[PDB]
């Protein structure tokens, strides 16, 4: 955060920080989803990849609910992405 | 002397800036901070194996290839850090070298499923040592040009030669 | 033990796979069918395999791990007009019920559901295993 | 007679593969060297020195916690100058017919190593050659078919649980460079499936995890991997660089006047490579 | 019997207050240590440590080395082992030890700013003249001796930040080791140990990987990335009485310790040095 | 005791938190900390009361 | 147990505020000095010695 605001005092700082994270993070999701587009995805997920998963996901909503923190067609698609939320169009 | 010493610099400086066109290369991405992947020279590999590759070396002049750099102005007394951030990049430089020297076959393997050639033997080398000379650059671009005709520092060249006696070493141990 | 006679029980070995087909929307009094599901299952990791897409007849679906709810007596489960609710494979007392008839599919056949009064059994051609 | 009609007794049971180890040639008496860790009933199924002479390996204890579990783990017995075969710490089914020198060793030793790794032809040429070999029909064949079936006991034991632990959900190990960014882990996983489930068991017992994630808390034992596993099998390798300097002080004055009774930090090498996690304690 | 215990120099000028100095024996071993164990782990979070290296015949080389105290959790403050000089006042809760430890601290990190408005409050003590003064000349002239002995300028190749593979650029872990005074260069010698030594052309590694870390900020139990490591630690009651009189027991516990490796030490020609 | 009998709960708060992340806060420490900060506020809310009776008296 | 069941015992009590001074470093054993005067159930919540010390 404090690099980022190096700058700018941006006025949403600490969701600009979650974006670019999650917006880095989406590069290389994109690049993995690239890798796979050829391959066939069953109907329900491999069992150990989803324990890992679920496993990790654990540990991960942990930490970032530890550390509490504090123009909108594209930007809402983006943001619903970053939620997670699948059902963006 | 340290005159042609500083001309090397500029050369190799030069020279770099030359080939990384003349062969359309430019891999400036890379660094030093692992052991290379042909994941990263695919089309490179393809461009290198139009010429013959058996003039080159196997051993790295460690020495020559970075005394060069040696020469700044050091008595700015403004960074010392300065100093020692050459001092990491020559001991990791000589690490980045023994991790090559020693997995060499692995590299040969990888470029063997990438382009497999005879030439491979030489593919290899000439990865580890382009990859270098990129971070060469890199380092040149970071540090500014403020080479003295002559400068002496014994912890430094202290530094060089164990760390590239080690190196030598390593490459020499590369039998067939 | 007694049930509630407004849960409807189906037993066929077919279930071992949830029946989305035989899925349908409850009416409340008014007759006014509820278009929100709620599936329950036995372990977390069966709701992989309830597809909500295979769900037309209605418009929100949620599923859920049944758990026994100590606070509430099996012989009056509470009621929830606001959705339909069908149980696969309940291992526990159902607690709750939704509108209508609160549907159940099982290949299992426990005492809880065994007084259940609506009792549909499907028979199959024997085939045995080694 | 004494005891009940059957009543299958209790006792304690050697458990190293090794232990089974005696000459065909009845005439020629042999007694094979077991420690006598053998003697616990533990996932080691290799008694110390048959791991040391065989595997270049040693077992190893790791505090793990309020309540303080025991992690299973082997430690390194190469040494830092050893080169090409030598680190190989455990063959695969590729190689260890090379790596363990069939002819230099006896024929009951062959036949347990191709029992391990599961090499049927060999076993059948072992049986076979046995058959027509010596007074086969006189005890020799009843020698081999008690080491055989003790072999396989021990298999069927083991194999059934490792299946199980392979598909299991709860426990999940996955052998290979925590460090995905490097190239001498590779699809360690891989490697590990295609050794055999005794095997995978050693390897488990052996290895332990660079990270171990239990429900929520995830522990880091390493930075690092302290081994790798390839083709050849397990590697006592460093996967970045410089092998790890390994003194092995034992079996194969003003300094000491200030360090007198004062905590030493071993020199061992312990195994410490891939990811690991569980659900609950499961101890 | 030199009593090498800095951190025990210290003398509870109130007449109220009784300094135990409860610390530890081994502040009499003519070591390279300046500051004896139970200073140092409560000071410092570090426990002492040897590492023996080659130890075949009479070839006994026993490296010196010390360990963390700081668990997998802590952060920030609570992970900074050694402080530097901009931030050791606020990392030691100084205002909490006593006047005569606030000294000894702001003589090691040279706050003579800090020594000087300590001596000038200790100026209105009651005894103040009678025998606070004398408690300071005390203190001030150990501390200093103590500091004149460590510093090597007084009347060799060991990098410390030279082992950082995947960082940027830059070390200057190194830096701060020069800028920090000769007593906290010597400690720092004296209790990390370089992840590799080279010898005449012969390079030993001891870890695959530094476990401690040096910034601005200091000397900190970090990794150089990733998670942290793994780091854990009669009045007869009622619950102590025990019911009726009536599993890897049989094997060696590797310790689950985090001993402090980090940096190259480059020796040259000379053998191995056993004097 | 200082800072609680001066109402300066800042301060207080702040050598609160400091004792929490100094020493071995939780072994004996903290409960060290509470009783002296139970015991002044004891005194304190027997005294306030009264004094506050007395201020408003006639 | 001796005592009824809680039942608050009744016996003096230090009354000046200083009395509960004590080293926070437990390995530091520290004695506050108390005038004897804070025993006794007065308006005074602060004993002579810290009276003097602190407030002359
Ligand atoms: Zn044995
Ligand atoms: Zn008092």
């Amino acid at each position: 955060r404090e690099t980022f605001n190096v700058f700018g005092p941006f006025k949403q700082i600490d969701f600009m920080v979650m974006f670019v994270i999650k917006f880095n993070f989406l590069c290389d999701m994109r690049n993995f989803a690239k890798l796979i587009d050829e391959l066939v995805p069953n109907k329900q997920p491999n069992m150990r990849i989803h324990s890992v998963l679920v496993m990790r996901d654990k540990i991960v909503k942990l930490a970032f609910s530890n550390l509490q923190f504090q123009n909108t067609k594209h930007l809402q698609r983006l943001i619903m992405l970053m939620n997670a939320n699948y059902n963006v169009i | 002397s340290k005159d042609i010493v500083n001309e090397k610099l500029q050369k190799i400086i030069v020279v770099t800036d030359g080939m990384k066109r003349l062969y359309e290369y430019c891999n400036c991405k890379n660094s030093l901070e692992t052991l290379p992947s042909a994941a990263n020279y695919g089309s490179l590999l393809k461009r290198l194996n139009l010429y013959n590759l058996d003039h080159i070396e196997m051993n790295v002049n460690f020495y020559e290839l970075l005394f060069p750099l040696t020469l700044y102005n050091d008595n700015d007394n403004s960074d010392k850090t300065l100093s020692h951030q050459l001092v990491n990049y020559i001991f990791l430089a000589s690490n980045y070298f023994q991790n090559c020297a020693k997995n060499f076959n692995y590299m040969r393997e990888t470029f063997n499923v990438f382009g497999p050639f005879k030439q491979i033997d030489f593919m290899v080398m000439f990865v580890i040592k382009f990859n270098f000379l990129c971070d060469m650059r890199n380092f040149a671009k970071l540090i500014d040009e403020l080479v003295p005709n002559k400068q002496p520092n014994m912890r430094i060249h202290s530094v060089l030669v164990m760390r590239d006696k080690i190196v030598k070493l390593a490459f020499s141990n590369l039998q067939f | 033990m007694e049930c509630p006679f407004q849960i409807q029980v189906c037993i066929s070995d077919r279930f071992f796979a949830f029946p989305h087909n035989l899925v349908e929307p409850q009416s409340d009094v008014g007759n006014k069918l509820i278009e929100n599901l709620i599936v329950y299952v036995p372990t977390d990791d069966d709701r992989l395999y309830i597809d909500k897409k295979q769900f037309p007849k209605f418009n929100s679906v949620l599923v859920y791990r049944h758990e026994h709810d100590v606070n509430i007596d099996s012989r009056s489960p509470k009621k929830t007009a606001s959705a339909t609710i069908v149980y696969w494979n309940p291992l526990v007392p159902i607690t709750e019920i939704g509108a209508g008839e609160t549907r159940v599919f099982s290949v299992l056949l426990t005492n809880n559901l065994f007084y259940c009064n609506t009792m549909i059994v499907h028979h199959e051609n024997p085939k045995c295993p080694i | 007679l004494v005891p009940v009609g059957m009543a299958p007794r209790q006792m304690r049971v050697n458990r190293c593969i090794f232990a089974s180890i005696v000459s065909f040639d009845a005439c020629i008496t042999y007694k094979s060297p077991c420690s006598p860790d053998a003697y616990h009933d533990d996932g080691w199924f290799i008694c110390n020195n048959h791991l040391i002479k065989r595997f270049k390996m040693s077992k190893m204890v790791l505090p793990i916690f309020d309540n303080q579990f025991k992690m299973t783990i082997a430690r390194h017995l190469v040494g830092n100058k050893e080169r090409g075969i030598k680190r190989i710490l455990i063959p695969s089914a590729t190689n260890y017919q090379d790596v363990f020198n069939l002819n230099s060793m006896m024929q009951a030793e062959q036949l347990i190593f191709h029992l391990i790794y599961n090499n049927e032809n060999a076993v059948n040429t072992i049986c076979d050659n046995l058959k027509y070999t010596e007074g086969f029909t006189s005890n020799t064949q009843r020698v081999i078919h008690s080491v055989y079936a003790t072999t396989k006991s021990i298999l069927d034991t083991t194999n059934p649980n490792t299946f199980c632990s392979r598909v299991s959900r709860d426990e999940l190990r996955f052998f290979d460079v925590t460090n995905a960014r490097a190239l001498r882990g590779g699809a360690g996983d891989q490697l590990f499936n295609n050794y055999s489930g005794f095997l995978q068991n050693l390897i488990r017992r052996a290895v332990a995890p660079e990270y171990l994630q239990i429900d929520t808390e995830e522990l880091r034992f390493r930075n690092c991997a302290t081994c790798i596993i390839d083709e050849t099998g397990l590697v006592a390798s460093v996967p970045d660089g410089p092998e790890l300097y390994n003194p092995i002080r034992s079996s194969d004055r003003e300094l000491d006047r200030t360090l007198s009774g004062y905590e030493e930090y071993p020199t061992y090498v312990p195994l410490f490579l891939g990811y690991q996690i569980i659900n609950s304690e499961n101890n």
